[PDB]
C-alpha cells in the first residue's frame, strides 16, 4: 500500500512535503556551507608524507608578524615619502681624472698619459685646420674640425629618400654675386646670431657649454633613469595615501574591540563560578553586565556596520582590488599637487 | 548461539534433517515425528511410529531453479532469513549463511540483480507463479550434478588454495601530511587552533530538561538567558578563527621553503623594506601586494642607480663600458688597502621594461604597473669606429655611420666635406656636375662619387 | 513493529536534525547530545567532544521527546565531493536504551542522507563494544574503498577499529521490515506451488505386506522426482567452517571485547621498528591468526594454543620482562586460560 | 660688396603651419636644446622622428629647407638686431 521508494526532491517545494521527503520531521534551514573555507581540493594524498616537519612554534613565530596590531609606529612608514632633491641633479664633467685622483695618495704622478689629440682636455669643441691640407692619409687622422655649433647645425639636418632650393637665387643677379672669406670662429657668432634672430636660441641678457659633454653617453641614461624615478615615486605616493584612508577605520574597529573584549570576558568568568559552587537566583553582577554589554554592542557597532572592515578582499571575485584607476588618477594629481606645493616652498 | 534458527533432529537418529530430505509420519499419534530418508529407508521406528499402515509424507529440500539458475530456493530462502537476522546489507555473515562458497561479491551481485536492481519491482520475478518455463528447462538431476561438481571444485581449490596474507597495520589517515607540524589539508584544520582554550567555557554546560520559557512571565528566565550570552562569545571566536585562516590561505604563508629561500636571495635594504612592508598584507589581495612591494625595490633601486650614475660623471668617466672597468679595478684596490637591480639598470643594455611612462600621458597609470646601401668599393676594408678613436661619433645618423664605416673615413674630415659640398651646392642653386663634385672631394673618385651618390638619395643636392 | 515504531506514530518522540546556526532550540538539542557523548566515552577529552560536536561543518540527528528531552543522537561530517561521509559520535542513554531505539536511528540517518544529497559510503571508527550492533546494522570490517578517496580526510582514533558499510542504492531503510516480508511472501508463495510435502503417500509398497526392508529413495516417484542424491545428501551435513567455528567465535569475540589484548590487535609496523622482525623468525598477531584460522589451515585445536603461546613467547621477547608489554602478554594469558578452563575439552591441553 | 640677405619668413612660416601648433612646443624645445648641446643623436631623432613623419614628405623638406636658409645666410648682411617681428 505504501511507496516502496524515495521520492526525489525539487526546487521551491513545500515544508510539509520536505518532511515527507526527508521522514525526519525537522532540517536546517541554513546549511552554514558558506562559511566554509573552501571544498577540499578533491586531490590523492596517498603520496608518502614528507619526513620532515618544521615545529609549530616555528611557524606560528613566522606568521606573527602578519597579524600584529596596527600601531601609530607604522603609520609614518606610509606618510613619509623620502628624499626629492638630490636624485634630480646633472653634474658635468670632472676635471681631474679618476687615475690622477686615485695617485694622490703616494709618488705615482710620475707617468703622463695625456692624449696626444687631447691636449687641453678638449680633443673636440676645437676647429682646426681647413680643406687645404685635406689628404687621404690625414682623412684617417681628427686634424681638421669645424668647431662646435657648426658641427651641431650641420647634423640637425635629417635624411629622406631638392633641399638647397633657395627662392630668389636662380636669377644670373644673384649668380653675378660675390662673398667675402670668413673663419670658423666667426662662422659658429653669425650662426649664433642667426638662430637669435629667428627664435630658437635665447635673447641676450638686458643691459654654450660645450666643455660640459652634457650629450655624453652616461648623461643619456642618467636623464631616462630621472624620468622613470619621478615616475615612480607618484604612484607610491597615490598607494600609500589609499593605505592610510583604510588604516584609520581599522585602527578605530581595533579600538572598539579590544573593549568589547574585556566585557565578553567579564561576563564569561561570572557565570563559570555558579557552576564552580554549584550554587540560588542570579547575581547581581551577572543580570547588569548583560545589559551593559547589549547596549555596548546594538549602540556602538552601529558605526562599524560596514561589511569591510573585517574581510580581506579575494583575487577570486574579480576586480577587487583597491588601486582601481578612477581613484588612483585623483590621488596620483594631489600627490603631484603636494609635490609642487613643496618645491614651491623649498 | 546468536542464531535464532531452529535446529531440527530426528526423533531415531539423533541425526540434523533440516538441510536434507527427509520423510515425516502423518498420523495423529505421531506428533513432530521426523524420519530421515536413511531412517525412513532402513526403517528404523521408534515410539508410535508404525511403518507398515502409516502413511507419511515426503519433505523435499526444494532444489531447483526459480530466479537465478545457479540459485535455488533454499539459497534464496537462507539469503533473505539472513536479511531479516544479519540485517539487509551485512553481506560476510548472509554469504556464509546461504553456503555453496560464494564469496560476499557474488552474493552482493545476485542479491542486487534479483531483487534491487532489475526489471521488476517488489512483486519478484516476470508476472505470477503460472509460469514454470525455468525449472522445467533443465532437470533437477543436472542441476544437483553441477551444483556437486562445483562444490568439489570449490573445496579442492580451497584445500590447494594459497595461504591469506597476514593484514598489514591498518592504513591510518594521518592527516599531518602537509609538511608542517600540526595542519590537515584535507579538513583545512589545525590541530591548535587561534583561542583552542575557548572551549575551556562551555566544555561543562549543562541544561535543564524541557526548560525554554517562562511558565509565567513569556521570558527566558535569567538562567537562560545567561546561559545563552556566553554561546554567542564561543560563536564569535570561531568567525575570528575562520577570518585568520581566510587571511592565511591567501597569500601563500603555508610555503615555508620557497618564501625563506626568496627572503635569503634578497639583499639588505631589500629585506628590511620587506619587514617594513608586511603588516599591511591582511587589507589586500595577492597582486596587489605584491605590486606594492614590487614598486617599494624598484624606487630603491632607481634610488641607487642615479646615485651611482652621479658618482661616475664626476670621475670624467664618458662611457658605460669604462665605467664597469673603473668599478673592477676601485674594487681591486679597496681589497688593495647574480648582478643586482642597481648593477642591471646602469648595464650598456637597458631592460624593456624601462623604455616607456609608467603612467601615461593623461594620468591614468598603466595596468602593467609592476635605407640606401652602397656598394663595397673595389679595393676597401672598412674599419670599425670606436669612442675612443671618434670624437664626434655621437651625432652622425645611423644612415651615415656605415656609410663612414665603409668609405674608411673619421667623421670630422667628413663633417667638412659635408660642409663644403653644401657650400659649393647653395652657391649655385643646388646643381652641381659629377666632376665638381669629384674635384671637390678632393679624394680617390670612388669615394667621392659614392658620397656625392649618397647626398642626393638624400635630397640635400640635386645632380646637373 | 518494535516499540519505537509505535512510539513515534503515536508522538510520544521525534527527530530532529539540528547544527550549530545559533538559534535556541539548536543549542539545547546540541548540549544534550554533548553531554550524552560525553557520559558514554569518558576516555576522550570533554574539550574535544566540545569542539566536536558544535562545529559548523558536522550535522547531528536526535531523538527528542515531547517535553524537549534528548535521549540519543549520531553526529556526522558529510563529504560531498567524494561521495563519502564519516560518522564522528554515536550513543543512546543508557536507562533507555532497553526500548531499542538504535535500529530506527540508524534507519533515520540513513534515509535522510540517502534522500537529502548522493553519498554512498561510511566510514566509522567502531567502539570496542558497538561492534555487534555496527555488524547487525550492515557495516562489515572489510573496507573496499580506494586508499585515496578516505586518506587525509578521515581522522585516526586510538582504541578505534575501522569499518565500511555500502548503502544499497534506491531503497527505504525505514519500510525494510514490510518490504522484505511481502518478498519473503512471495519467494514462499513460489515454493509452495511446486513443494510436493502436502501429498499424504501411502505407505511404502514394500512395507504394506509388513516386512520392513531397505528402499532405494531413487525409487520412488515422489522421491525421484524431488532429485534426491545420496552425494547430495552426505554433502549439505558438512558446515561451511570448521564444527568449532561457532566456539571459537565466541572465544574470539571475548578477547577481543577484553581490554587486556589491546596491544596485539594489530601488527607492529616495520617502519616504527626495524629489530621487530630481525628478532621475531615467526610474527604473530590475532590477525594473523584470524586470517589462518578462515583459511581452515589450523586442523587441530593445538595449533590455536600454540600461536597464541608464540604470541605471548614473541611479546615478551621483544619486550623486556619488566616493562608493561610482557607483564600484560603474562596476564592476557592468565585470561585465555581461564576462558580454556571454563571449557572442559580444552582443560587438560594445559602443560604442568 | 655683401650680397643682401635672404628672406626667411616664409620657409619658417610654412614649417609652422606644417607641423601644427600642438606638437609645435616639443619640436622647438628639442631642436634647441640639441643645438645648445644637451643631447644626441639618438634622442634628438627618437624625439623628432615622429613629429616630421609624412607620406607626402612635405615635413622633412621644409626642416631642410630652413636649415640650408640659415646656413647659407652666413654670407649675407647682418640682420636688424632683435627678435623678428613676423614671429
Amino acid at each position: 500500500p505504501t511507496v516502496y521508494e524515495i521520492r526525489p526532491v525539487l526546487p521551491g517545494m513545500s515544508e510539509e512535503e520536505i518532511k515527507e521527503i526527508y521522514s525526519v520531521a525537522s532540517y536546517p534551514k541554513s546549511d552554514l556551507a558558506h562559511l566554509t573555507c573552501g571544498e577540499p581540493p578533491d586531490r590523492d594524498f596517498s603520496n608518502s608524507k614528507p619526513t620532515n616537519q618544521i615545529n609549530f612554534s616555528t611557524f606560528s613565530s613566522y606568521i606573527e608578524p602578519y597579524f600584529r596590531p596596527f600601531t601609530e609606529e607604522d603609520l609614518a612608514f606610509l606618510r613619509e615619502r623620502g628624499d626629492r632633491v638630490t636624485p634630480f641633479i646633472m653634474p658635468k664633467r670632472g676635471k681631474k681624472h679618476y687615475t690622477e685622483i686615485w695617485a694622490e695618495e703616494d709618488g705615482a704622478m710620475a707617468i703622463d698619459s695625456s692624449p696626444p689629440g687631447g691636449r687641453d682636455r678638449l680633443p673636440p669643441n676645437q676647429a682646426r685646420g681647413s680643406i687645404d691640407n685635406m689628404d687621404d692619409e690625414v682623412a684617417e687622422t681628427d686634424k681638421l674640425s669645424v668647431g662646435p655649433l657648426l658641427t651641431r647645425l650641420l647634423q640637425a639636418m635629417r635624411p629622406e629618400n631638392p633641399a638647397t632650393f633657395m627662392p630668389e637665387s636662380n636669377t644670373e643677379a644673384w649668380k653675378k654675386a660675390t662673398h667675402p672669406k670668413l673663419d670658423y670662429n666667426q662662422v659658429d657668432e653669425r650662426i649664433k646670431q642667426e638662430l637669435r634672430h629667428i627664435g630658437f636660441l635665447p635673447l641676450p641678457p638686458s643691459s654654450a657649454e660645450y666643455d660640459g659633454h652634457y650629450d655624453d653617453e652616461v648623461a643619456a641614461r642618467l636623464r631616462v633613469l630621472q624620468a622613470r624615478l619621478r615616475e615612480q615615486i607618484l604612484l607610491n605616493g597615490a598607494r600609500k595615501a589609499r593605505l592610510t584612508e583604510l588604516v584609520k577605520e581599522r585602527m578605530a574597529y581595533q579600538e572598539y574591540q579590544t573593549i568589547l573584549e574585556d566585557l565578553d570576558a567579564q561576563v564569561n568568568a561570572a557565570y563559570l563560578k555558579r557552576t564552580r559552587t554549584m550554587g540560588p537566583g542570579i547575581g547581581d553582577l551577572a543580570r547588569t553586565l548583560m545589559d551593559r554589554r547589549r547596549r555596548w554592542i546594538e549602540q556602538i557597532g552601529a558605526v562599524f556596520d560596514d561589511e569591510g572592515i573585517t574581510k580581506c578582499p579575494r583575487v577570486e571575485d574579480g576586480d577587487t582590488s583597491i588601486f582601481g584607476r578612477e581613484i588612483m588618477a585623483e590621488l596620483i594629481k594631489r600627490e603631484k599637487e603636494a609635490w609642487d606645493e613643496e618645491v614651491e616652498e623649498e | 548461539s546468536g542464531e535464532g534458527g531452529v535446529k531440527y533432529i530426528c526423533d531415531v537418529c539423533s541425526v540434523d534433517i533440516t538441510s536434507t530430505v527427509r520423510i515425516r509420519c502423518a498420523d495423529p499419534a505421531c506428533h513432530d515425528y521426523d524420519l530421515c530418508v536413511p531412517c525412513f529407508a532402513n526403517g528404523s521406528s521408534s515410539n508410535a511410529h508404525k511403518p507398515a499402515t502409516h502413511s507419511f509424507r515426503v519433505i523435499e529440500q526444494n532444489s531447483f531453479p526459480i530466479f537465478d539458475p545457479d540459485w535455488g530456493a533454499d539459497e534464496e530462502l537462507l539469503l533473505l532469513e539472513g536479511a531479516e537476522i544479519y540485517g539487509l546489507g551485512s553481506w560476510a555473515d548472509i554469504a556464509d549463511h546461504i553456503g555453496g562458497y560464494r564469496t560476499k561479491d557474488e552474493v552482493r551481485d545476485h542479491y542486487l540483480k534479483v531483487y534491487i536492481e532489475s526489471p521488476n519491482f517488489p512483486l519478484p520475478e516476470r508476472c505470477s507463479p503460472y509460469d514454470l518455463e525455468l525449472p522445467n528447462s533443465i532437470s533437477r538431476e543436472e542441476f544437483q550434478a553441477r551444483k556437486k561438481r562445483r562444490i568439489e571444485e570449490r573445496r579442492e581449490a580451497a584445500k590447494n588454495a594459497p595461504p591469506p596474507q597476514p593484514k598489514t597495520k591498518p592504513t591510518a589517515s594521518i592527516p599531518a601530511c602537509h609538511e608542517i607540524q600540526g595542519y590537515m589539508p584535507g579538513r583545512l584544520e589545525f590541530e591548535t587552533e587561534y583561542c583552542n582554550e575557548a572551549e575551556e567555557a562551555v566544555q561543562l554546560m549543562s541544561f535543564d530538561p524541557g526548560d525554554g520559557i517562562n511558565p509565567r512571565t513569556g521570558e527566558l528566565e535569567p538562567e537562560m538567558e545567561l546561559k545563552l550570552t556566553v554561546m554567542e562569545i564561543y560563536n564569535n571566536r570561531l568567525t575570528q578563527r575562520v577570518e585568520r585562516k581566510k587571511v592565511i590561505f591567501e597569500h601563500n604563508l603555508l610555503e615555508y621553503r620557497e618564501n625563506t629561500k626568496a627572503e635569503k636571495k634578497r639583499s639588505r635594504e631589500e629585506r628590511e623594506l620587506l619587514n617594513k612592508a608586511k603588516p599591511f598584507a591582511r587589507m589586500m589581495n595577492r597582486h596587489d601586494f605584491e605590486q606594492f612591494c614590487q614598486g617599494l625595490i624598484d624606487e630603491l633601486n632607481l634610488r641607487q642607480a642615479i646615485a651611482q650614475l652621479q658618482e661616475w660623471r664626476s670621475m670624467r668617466i664618458g662611457d658605460l663600458k669604462s665605467g664597469e672597468k673603473y668599478e673592477q679595478e676601485k674594487a681591486l684596490r679597496i681589497q688593495k688597502s647574480p648582478p643586482s637591480g642597481a648593477a642591471l639598470l646602469v648595464a650598456p643594455e637597458l631592460p624593456a621594461r624601462y623604455k616607456e611612462p609608467i603612467i601615461d600621458a593623461n594620468g591614468f597609470p598603466r595596468p602593467d604597473a609592476n635605407k640606401y646601401v652602397p656598394p663595397p668599393v673595389p679595393g676597401v676594408q672598412p674599419m670599425n669606429l670606436t669612442q675612443d678613436n671618434a670624437p664626434d661619433l655621437h651625432l652622425l645618423t645611423p644612415e651615415e655611420i656605415k656609410l663612414c664605416e665603409t668609405l674608411r673615413i673619421q667623421p670630422k674630415p667628413y663633417i667638412m666635406i659635408k660642409e663644403q659640398i653644401l657650400k659649393e651646392a647653395v652657391k649655385g642653386n643646388g646643381s652641381l656636375k659629377k666632376k665638381q663634385a669629384k674635384e671637390i672631394c678632393r679624394l680617390d673618385s670612388q669615394k667621392g662619387g659614392r658620397i656625392f651618390d649618397f647626398m642626393v638619395n638624400a635630397g640635400w643636392v640635386v645632380k646637373a | 513493529e518494535k516499540p519505537a515504531v509505535i512510539e513515534e506514530r503515536n508522538g510520544e518522540i521525534e527527530f530532529r536534525v539540528v547544527n550549530n546556526d545559533g538559534e535556541r532550540e539548536s543549542l539545547i538539542i546540541l548540549t544534550g547530545l554533548k553531554c550524552i557523548f560525553q557520559k558514554q566515552l569518558p576516555k576522550m577529552p570533554k574539550d574535544y567532544i566540545a569542539r566536536l560536536v558544535y562545529d559548523r561543518t558536522h550535522l547531528s540527528i536526535a531523538i527528542v521527546k515531547k517535553p524537549l528531552e534528548v535521549v540519543g543522537g549520531i553526529t556526522y561530517r558529510p563529504f560531498k565531493n567524494r561521495k563519502f561521509a564519516e560518522i564522528v559520535f554515536c550513543a543512546i542513554s543508557s536507562d533507555q536504551q532497553v526500548k531499542g531505539y538504535g535500529a530506527h536511528l540508524m534507519s533515520h540517518l540513513k534515509d535522510y542522507v540517502k534522500a537529502t544529497t548522493n553519498i554512498e559510503h561510511f566510514l566509522t571508527y567502531a567502539d570496542n563494544y558497538a561492534i555487534g550492533y555496527f555488524k547487525k546494522q550492515g557495516f562489515t570490517k572489510e573496507i573496499t574503498l580506494d586508499k585515496s578517496v578516505w586518506m587525509g580526510y578521515i581522522k585516526d582514533y586510538e582504541g578505534g577499529t575501522i569499518m565500511q558499510c555500502t548503502m544499497i542504492p534506491r531503497i527505504r531503510y525505514l519500510e525494510q521490515g514490510r518490504m522484505l516480508l511481502k518478498q519473503k511472501e512471495c519467494v514462499q508463495a513460489k515454493i509452495r506451488a511446486f513443494s510436493k510435502s502436502h501429498i499424504v503417500h501411502p505407505p511404502p509398497k514394500q512395507w504394506r505386506n509388513g516386512n520392513v526392508t531397505p528402499i532405494d529413495p531413487l525409487s520412488i516417484d515422489a522421491i525421484r522426482e524431488s532429485g534426491w542424491s545420496p552425494d547430495m545428501d552426505e554433502l549439505a551435513r558438512q558446515p561451511r567452517h570448521g564444527p568449532n567455528y561457532n566456539q571459537l567465535l565466541h572465544l574470539l569475540n571475548d578477547m577481543q571485547n577484553h581490554a587486556s589484548s589491546w596491544p596485539f590487535l594489530v601488527p607492529v609496523n616495520k617502519d616504527e621498528v626495524v629489530d621487530y622482525y630481525d628478532i621475531i623468525k615467526e610474527p604473530m598477531d590475532l590477525s594473523t591468526m584470524e586470517s589462518k584460522l578462515e583459511a581452515d589451515q589450523y586442523q587441530t585445536p593445538e595449533d590455536f594454543i600454540r600461536d597464541a603461546k608464540l604470541i605471548f613467547d614473541n611479546c615478551r621477547k621483544y619486550n623486556n620482562e619488566n616493562t608493561p608489554y610482557a607483564k600484560s602478554a603474562n596476564k592476557l594469558e592468565k585470561f585465555m586460560w581461564q576462558q580454556i578452563r571454563q571449557i572442559p575439552e580444552w582443560s587438560h591441553l594445559e602443560p604442568s | 660688396l655683401v650680397p643682401p640677405r635672404i628672406d626667411l619668413e616664409p620657409i619658417y612660416t610654412a614649417l609652422k603651419a606644417a607641423i601644427g601648433a600642438e606638437q609645435w612646443p616639443v619640436y622647438k624645445e628639442t631642436l634647441t636644446n640639441f643645438l645648445i648641446g644637451r643631447l644626441n643623436q639618438a634622442e634628438l631623432s627618437e624625439r623628432i622622428d615622429p613629429i616630421l613623419a609624412s607620406q607626402d614628405g612635405q615635413k622633412e623638406h621644409l626642416h631642410n629647407q630652413l636649415i640650408a636658409a640659415i646656413y647659407a645666410n652666413v654670407t649675407r648682411e647682418m640682420p636688424d638686431p632683435g627678435l623678428a617681428p613676423w614671429v
